[PDB]
């Protein structure tokens, strides 16, 4: 795109910004918790070392 | 006019944003490498 | 497509924690409409730093929606910026929370129970365009149901049982037809003034409507109307408020405490 | 002592109020108003018209089908005895199909019947559904109260259509009877290792739950400030009186925050909405990917534990 | 006859009368994909 | 009267309503004679 | 904070007891003398259900687990008196302390509503929770003599109680008070989704509309149902369905084991034994 | 018949003749798919 | 002595004697929960 | 088909249109989790 | 055939039309992961 | 709304509906090579 | 520290302190009598 | 939508420019996830 | 760091504060009561 | 559009940085320990 920093035009930079920060931090939550679920991926209780 | 943001604004966000966003890219690819390195998954 | 997503996670576990992201984008939409009125908030917080700080607590307020009124009444703003308001009252402490003792004589204060908001100054209208809270002598064709007892002519005593009184007309709402006020002729100025049918205990038997809000001399200090045939909802506010500062102001016991 | 505004007094009657108008093309209302007293007392006196469009007409023959198909098996139950049909009349019901016939058509006593009440009323209720669509859309009102009652149907099509259909089996229906059905009630609990362990039959609790303490909230909020005419809410809405005002303050001193005399109607519709979406989803996810509620809660920590104080010994375990 | 739609809405009877005949009609297919002998889509 | 829809305008409207329907008719015959060469019912 | 409308209505007088000493705001609430009494009967409360969580049934059952977490009564052996603090007494002083900050809320909003000169509505609305919350663990424990007949305090614990004080009865459904209380319940939630959607529909109209009108709501209804009950009544007969379902929940309970001790389906058998069937 | 449209609106008319078009064909497909001799996602 | 300036000490008593009759219901209940000095026995 | 931002807002779209893709992208994903097959969080 | 979209509404027929075919499209979707025939997840 | 602009739209839906037709022509004759259901 | 009280104001703060002090008293005598080796009314 | 076709144009060019981007990238991770383990 | 106070009320912050640190000590002796390793009220 | 001027957002983020970069300190030392204690890797 030539021009994609027209995007701040129709979507405020300061609410996109809240919304990235929790939605990443959110997302970051949920996939630490889906390899916590997973026997190989639970670095807490896969006893190594 | 939308969202109050001039065009040399928009700019000026753009342009940081990218900055910031291509570091937290940065950091996650490290991340994955080292994740990788440590029990792939593929 | 199976029930188990890992060895400990499943498709039911997965859907509970979908629901609770969900939810918690619901509670905050739901938040968001809340403060589209009486924010932002007015705190010491404001106040001492000069207005630099806005307190909205979290979720911030959301964008202004509008609701355009009937017949061409104007467009109002929920999350609408309101004029700064003084009111009639000193703190009886000066530490944050404490309350305010109104000055003056209570009930013609405009303070706490008595208090109301600036409404505008127009009719509420039916769907038609006529005033909608009208007396029944305007409102012809409305009628008190056969097995009523017609407010008409009643006796109307304050809260220590002294007549206050008559009951000259009746106010009706016409898209709904219920009763809303009752005008009620002074026996003391030979005024009429209105008294909402919230505050009215009728006496059917005795032919008599009791008013526990405000004692009887107290009627002639009710807020009136510009135009007698039609009530604004600046006025409806007024009058209500009036009474209901009665409630706590008509005497010094009704303030407490019971011990 | 003071009014309360739970009754009214005194009652006023004016010309019964034909409706707004509905726009070109549209059936006259029917039915000639009339005004009950004691109808009146509680609320509005004045009962009608209605308006029955093509949309309401199809959903009335539909859902009688529906009605009679089941009042004729219920009949037909207790061998057309009509004295034994009223005596039985509460245990009475129309089972669904056996569940060796799958989701076939099993012969009309075998659960055929069912199959036709249960289309029928489904019909009648997606087509009652369009009316509500079309009476709020006539009237230029938005749908949210077809939203609402979509997701009324979207739990009853779970219940009887959605669900049995994932599990190939109408024997998991629900029959159409006063007590049969709260036989299924109880047996799909006790089936699925107790319900109380499925999380989004606790979730449709707190909202239904919710939906009394909001109503009750709300109700008894609008009735302390009527007396500053807090019930004619569109005014409070558009032009905020003392009443909205007091109402809001109310419960910010009780907890801390409050809605506005528009957004408690959007709590209000939200946690209505909620109770069925959760149970149309909680019941969806029972047999399909749950087989033992309870086993699934201790699974994910979620049943407490208790002292062993009674135990029996399993005699399967030899 | 004739007469007999100056008593009768044409709109609403018409409406009333093919929402009944789709509702007898699909009865009908009903009850005979219930009966075994006259199911058509079995073997 | 109870549509406002003139004779000229219901004259066109059933053309084009009647025409729509031939046509979808055509599509239903032509895929209940291919049903019926995967699997006859009667 | 306060409501940008709130400052004209912050006045002194109204409480019930105390009078100017406790007069006073936290933030946003309102505080009164019940406000201190409630805040610390909850607070003890809350302190004793985190200890007894702290120790939970036994050393090795303790859990933090919040659905795991349960504060049980004492054993029926006991009857109506106090139990040892780690055998049911923990649950007794905890009962307690939420009668006092329930009761306390419930006084505080008094005070609130004295200091508003509004109606008494919302302290009488909440008195029926209140009330089916004092029949599950008063009443109905005293009626069937003993302090264990009361709910255990856990999220999830508590609904092993109702499942098999449910099963007691062997088909609780039954029960007539129960069937009256859920019609109550089940009503409450379409009548309030009826209302939500009949306020936000005439607030919110189609695009390009202007706000509806009062004829409009009920001429809405008057179309589907035939019947409009009114701006005004609609609240009367949401608070009238919501009181009615926990009075009769309440009532459901308070037969139950007391009143009735049969199953339920059996009560029916004076309906099956008429003479004219 | 030109004149059934001067009795039924066009619009609403099609709107509705649609929709019952529609669910008589969700219906006629899932008795298809309810009948074990017409079943067509079996495989056989 | 400076205490009644900020309590009314006509609301303190009431208060007061609300909170020691509590605190002596709850020392007797916690007594007789006690078996050794439960005195009703 | 520039045309369809005519009646489709551009801001109301997009983030309608994320927020479709990610909840669809998080279907697929949770999807082939459940698959055996396609697991790939199992050893 | 033109003349259709005098009544209906392009702007509400598009939304509509794209919210139902969607459902339709993950409805037969999800119809053929339950059917083992067409199950394309099993790895067979 | 108006006269004209049904023709404006008409066009461009139809050759909308066009191309996702035979997206899923294309579609379908994939699926039927992969594994037929006739 | 006299300035403490230019900040929390000696109404608010005298009775709320009293309060938590109080509970605080009833929590630790509770968990005392909940603790066998410390239940000085075991007998 | 008060979008006259003034300002739709370029919208739509970086809108189609986006979706090209994206749908470029999910055709490599659907390429690398068939290398990876085909589901035909 | 003394401009902190310019940002954040120093009565809000000590309420809050406060208020945290009596909670937080609470959990951490609950926390160690419900251990039996460092429950100090055993024996 | 916060009413903050250049300099104090320049000089809120100076010190937010150091404080952020201590706190980051402080936490990669514990971390370090916890390695020590208990490696988890
Ligand atoms: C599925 C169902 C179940 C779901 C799970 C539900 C779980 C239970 C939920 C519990 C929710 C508790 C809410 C407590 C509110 C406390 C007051 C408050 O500040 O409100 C904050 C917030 C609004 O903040 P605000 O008033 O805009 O901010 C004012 C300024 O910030 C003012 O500035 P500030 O500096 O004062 O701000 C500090 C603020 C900070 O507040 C917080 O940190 C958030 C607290 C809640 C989290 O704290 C305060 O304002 C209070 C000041 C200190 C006093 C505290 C002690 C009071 C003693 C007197 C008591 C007398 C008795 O209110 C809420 O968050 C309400 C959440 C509602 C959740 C509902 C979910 C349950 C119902 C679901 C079903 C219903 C249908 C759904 C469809
Ligand atoms: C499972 C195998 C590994 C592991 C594999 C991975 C992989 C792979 C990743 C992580 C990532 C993260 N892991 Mg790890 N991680 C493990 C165990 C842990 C444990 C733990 C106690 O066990 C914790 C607390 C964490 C925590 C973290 C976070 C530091 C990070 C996600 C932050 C985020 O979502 O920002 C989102 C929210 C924001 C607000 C981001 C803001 C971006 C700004 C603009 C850039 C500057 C940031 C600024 C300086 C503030 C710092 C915040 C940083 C994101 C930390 N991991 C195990 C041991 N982890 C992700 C990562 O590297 O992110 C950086 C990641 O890709
Ligand atoms: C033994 C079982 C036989 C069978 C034996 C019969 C017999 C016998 C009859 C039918 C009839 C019908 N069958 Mg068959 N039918 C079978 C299996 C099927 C299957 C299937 C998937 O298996 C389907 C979809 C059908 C469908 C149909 C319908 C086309 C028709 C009922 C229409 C109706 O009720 O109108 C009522 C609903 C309305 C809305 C009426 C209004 C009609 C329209 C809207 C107005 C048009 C006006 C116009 C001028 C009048 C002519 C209309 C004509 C229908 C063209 N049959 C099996 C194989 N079927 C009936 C029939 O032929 O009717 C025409 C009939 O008598
Ligand atoms: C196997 C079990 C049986 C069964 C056995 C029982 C038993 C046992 C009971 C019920 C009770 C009820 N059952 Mg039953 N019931 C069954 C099946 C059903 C089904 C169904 C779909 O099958 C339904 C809809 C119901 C519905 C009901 C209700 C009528 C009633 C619960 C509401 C109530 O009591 O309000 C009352 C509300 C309260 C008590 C709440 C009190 C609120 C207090 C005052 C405030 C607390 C404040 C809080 C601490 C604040 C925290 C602070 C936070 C920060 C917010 N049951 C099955 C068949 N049922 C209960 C009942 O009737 O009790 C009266 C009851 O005891
Ligand atoms: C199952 C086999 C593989 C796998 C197979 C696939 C396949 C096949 C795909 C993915 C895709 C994705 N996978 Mg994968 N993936 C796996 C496991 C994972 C795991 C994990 C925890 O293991 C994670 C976190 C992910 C995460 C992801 C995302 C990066 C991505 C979904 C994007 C999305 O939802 O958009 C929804 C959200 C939005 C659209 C928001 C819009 C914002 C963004 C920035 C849109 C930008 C548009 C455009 C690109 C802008 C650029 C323009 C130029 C700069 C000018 N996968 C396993 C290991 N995965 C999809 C993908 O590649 O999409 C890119 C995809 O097709
Ligand atoms: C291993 C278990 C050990 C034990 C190990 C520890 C350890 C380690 C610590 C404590 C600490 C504490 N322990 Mg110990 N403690 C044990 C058993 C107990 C028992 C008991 C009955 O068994 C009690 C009541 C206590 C109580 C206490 C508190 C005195 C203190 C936590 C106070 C706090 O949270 O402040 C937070 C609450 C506030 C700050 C609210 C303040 C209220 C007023 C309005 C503010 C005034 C501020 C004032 C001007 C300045 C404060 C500091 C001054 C210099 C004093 N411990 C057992 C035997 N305990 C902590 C401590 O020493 O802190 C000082 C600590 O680090
Ligand atoms: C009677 C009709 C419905 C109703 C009405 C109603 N409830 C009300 C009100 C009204 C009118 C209020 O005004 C009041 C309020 O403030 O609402 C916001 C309230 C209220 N109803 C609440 C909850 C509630 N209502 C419920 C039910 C109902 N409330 C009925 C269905 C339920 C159910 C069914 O479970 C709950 C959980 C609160 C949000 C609030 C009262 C808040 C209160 O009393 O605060 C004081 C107590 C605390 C701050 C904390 C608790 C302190 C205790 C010592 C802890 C122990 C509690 C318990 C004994 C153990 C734990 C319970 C276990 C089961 C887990
Ligand atoms: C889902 C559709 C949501 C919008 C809607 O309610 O569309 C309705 C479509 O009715 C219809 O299915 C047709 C109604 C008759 C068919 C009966 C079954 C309908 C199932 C839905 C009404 O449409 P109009 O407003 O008349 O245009
Ligand atoms: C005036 O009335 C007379 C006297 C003429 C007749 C009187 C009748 C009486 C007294 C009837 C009484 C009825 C009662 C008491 C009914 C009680 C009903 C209850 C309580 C029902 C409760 C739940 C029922 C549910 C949830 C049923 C759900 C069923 C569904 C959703 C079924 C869907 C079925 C479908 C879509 C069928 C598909 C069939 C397939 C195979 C396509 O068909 C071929
Ligand atoms: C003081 C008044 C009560 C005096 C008697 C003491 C209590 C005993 C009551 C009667 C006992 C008895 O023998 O009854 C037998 C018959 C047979 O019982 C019934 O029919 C009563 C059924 C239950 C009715 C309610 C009883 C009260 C319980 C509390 C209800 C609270 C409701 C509101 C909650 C908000
Ligand atoms: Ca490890
Ligand atoms: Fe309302
Ligand atoms: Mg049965």
């Amino acid at each position: 795109s030539p021009d994609l920093w027209k995007i701040w035009l129709l979507v405020d930079p300061r609410r996109i910004l809240i919304a990235v920060f929790a939605f990443l931090t959110v997302l970051g939550l949920a996939i630490h918790m889906i390899l916590l679920s997973t026997a190989e991926f639970n670095w807490l209780e896969d006893g190594v070392p | 006019s939308m969202t109050g943001l001039t065009e040399e604004e928009a700019k000026e966000f753009h342009g940081i944003f990218t900055q910031s966003m291509t570091m937290f890219f940065g950091i996650v690819i490290i991340a994955h490498i080292l994740a990788w390195l440590w029990r792939p998954w593929l | 497509m199976s029930a188990a997503i890992t060895e400990y996670m499943d498709v039911a576990q997965l859907t509970i924690w979908a629901f609770w992201f969900f939810f918690a984008g619901l509670i905050i939409y739901l938040r968001r409409e809340d403060k589209r009125e009486g924010y932002p908030l007015d705190s010491d917080r404001t106040e001492r730093s000069g207005g630099r700080v806005k307190v909205v607590g979290f979720p911030d307020l959301a964008e202004p929606k509008t609701f355009v009124l009937p017949h061409n009444a104007g467009t109002v703003m929920a999350p609408r910026v309101e004029a700064p308001t003084s009111i009639n009252a000193t703190p009886v402490a000066p530490f944050p929370g404490a309350p305010f003792e109104p000055n003056g004589d209570p009930m013609l204060s405009g303070f706490g129970p008595s208090a109301s908001p600036d409404r505008a100054k127009h009719c509420d209208l039916t769907f038609e365009g006529l005033p909608k809270i009208v007396p029944l002598r305007v409102a012809t064709d409305f009628s008190i149901a056969e097995r009523d007892p017609d407010p008409r002519g009643m006796t109307v005593v304050g809260l220590d049982g002294e007549v206050a009184g008559t009951v000259s007309d009746v106010w009706v709402d016409r898209s709904e037809p219920q009763i809303r006020y009752l005008e009620v002729k002074v026996a003391a100025g030979g005024k009429n003034v209105l008294l909402p049918i919230g505050f009215s205990r009728f006496d059917k038997k005795a032919r008599k409507v009791k008013v526990a809000a405000i004692k009887a001399a107290h009627f002639a200090n009710v807020p009136t109307l510009a135009k007698p045939d039609q009530i604004t909802l600046y006025e409806e506010d007024k009058v209500c408020a009036y009474y209901a500062g009665g409630k706590l102001y008509a005497t010094a016991e009704r303030a407490g405490p019971l011990l | 002592p003071e009014y309360q505004n739970i009754f009214t007094t005194v009652q006023v009657r004016a010309p019964a109020y034909p409706g707004v108008p509905l726009p070109k093309g549209s059936l006259p209302r029917i039915g000639k108003p009339i005004f009950s007293y004691w109808a009146g007392k509680i609320g509005d006196a004045q009962i009608g018209p209605i308006y029955l469009g093509f949309t309401g007409t199809l959903s009335i023959i539909f859902g009688f089908m529906a009605i009679f198909i089941i009042g004729f098996n219920m009949l037909a139950s207790v061998d057309w005895n009509i004295i034994q049909f009223v005596k039985h009349f509460f245990w009475l019901g129309l089972e669904p199909p056996a569940p060796q016939y799958g989701l076939t058509i099993p012969p009309l006593s075998e659960g055929g019947w069912w199959l036709m009440a249960g289309f029928f009323l489904t019909m009648s209720i997606l087509l009652w559904w369009v009316r509500t669509y079309k009476r709020a859309e006539a009237l230029g009102m938005s749908q949210h109260l077809s939203w609402a009652f979509a997701a009324a149907i979207f739990f009853y099509l779970s219940l009887g259509f959605i669900r049995p259909v994932m599990m190939g089996s109408w024997a998991e229906a629900v029959p159409f009877g006063i007590f049969p059905h709260l036989d299924w009630t109880a047996a799909f609990s006790i089936r699925y290792g107790n319900l109380y362990y499925n999380p989004f039959h606790m979730l449709s609790i707190a909202f239904l739950y919710g939906s009394a303490l909001l109503f009750a909230m709300h109700g008894a909020t609008i009735l302390a400030v009527s007396r500053f005419g807090g019930d004619r809410e569109i005014d409070q809405i558009t032009d905020r009186g003392t009443a909205a005002e007091r109402a809001a303050i109310f419960w910010r001193w009780t907890m801390g925050f409050n809605a506005s005399m528009e957004s408690i109607h959007r709590w209000a519709w939200w946690c209505a909405v909620l109770t069925v979406i959760t149970a149309g989803i909680g019941i969806l996810l029972t047999g399909t990917v749950v087989e033992n509620w309870y086993l699934w809660a201790i699974k994910h920590g979620v049943a407490p534990a208790y002292p062993e104080v009674v135990t029996a010994v399993d005699p399967y375990a030899t | 006859m004739h007469k007999i739609w100056q008593i009768f809405d044409p709109r609403r009877t018409l409406v009333a009368l093919f929402g009944f005949l789709f509702v007898l009609g699909l009865l009908i297919h009903f009850i005979l994909l219930s009966s075994p002998a006259f199911n058509w889509l079995s073997g | 009267s109870m549509t406002g829809l003139t004779e000229q305008e219901a004259q066109e409207f059933h053309g084009i309503f009647v025409q729509s329907m031939t046509a979808f008719f055509g599509i239903v015959v032509i895929a209940h004679i291919l049903a019926w060469l995967w699997r006859p019912w009667l | 904070a306060m409501l940008s409308f709130e400052r004209k209505y912050r006045v002194r007088g109204g409480t019930l007891i105390g009078g100017d000493l406790f007069d006073f705001w936290v933030g946003p609430f309102y505080v009164g003398f019940f406000g201190v009494a409630g805040f610390f009967f909850a607070l003890l409360g809350v302190l004793l259900i985190v200890w007894g969580a702290t120790i939970g049934p036994n050393a090795e059952l303790q859990t933090y687990n919040i659905w795991q977490i349960s504060i049980a009564p004492p054993d029926l052996s006991y009857g109506l008196g106090m139990a040892p603090m780690t055998e049911g007494g923990l649950w007794q002083i905890i009962t307690i302390c939420a009668i006092g900050a329930f009761v306390s809320w419930a006084l505080r909003e008094v005070e609130i509503c004295r200091k508003l000169g509004i109606g008494f509505h919302i302290p009488f609305a909440f008195a029926f929770a209140i009330g089916a919350y004092l029949v599950l663990v008063v009443v109905r424990p005293i009626l069937m003599g003993a302090w264990g007949h009361g709910f255990p305090y856990g999220i999830l614990s508590h609904l092993d109680w109702v499942s098999n004080v449910g099963y007691q009865f062997l088909h609780f459904h039954y029960n007539p008070a129960h069937m009256l209380a859920i019609t109550f319940f089940f009503t409450n939630c379409l009548a309030l989704s009826m209302h939500g959607s009949l306020i936000l529909s005439v607030t919110n109209p189609q695009k390009g509309e202007e706000v509806k009108t009062s004829e409009h709501e009920n001429t809405f209804f008057r179309d589907i149902v035939g019947y409009s009950i009114g701006a005004l009544a609609i609240h009367r007969l949401g608070l009238f369905l919501a009181l009615s379902a926990v009075f009769w929940s309440a009532v459901c309970i308070v037969i139950s084991g007391p009143f009735w001790t049969r199953g339920w389906p059996e009560w029916w058998n004076w309906w099956l034994e008429l003479p004219l069937w």
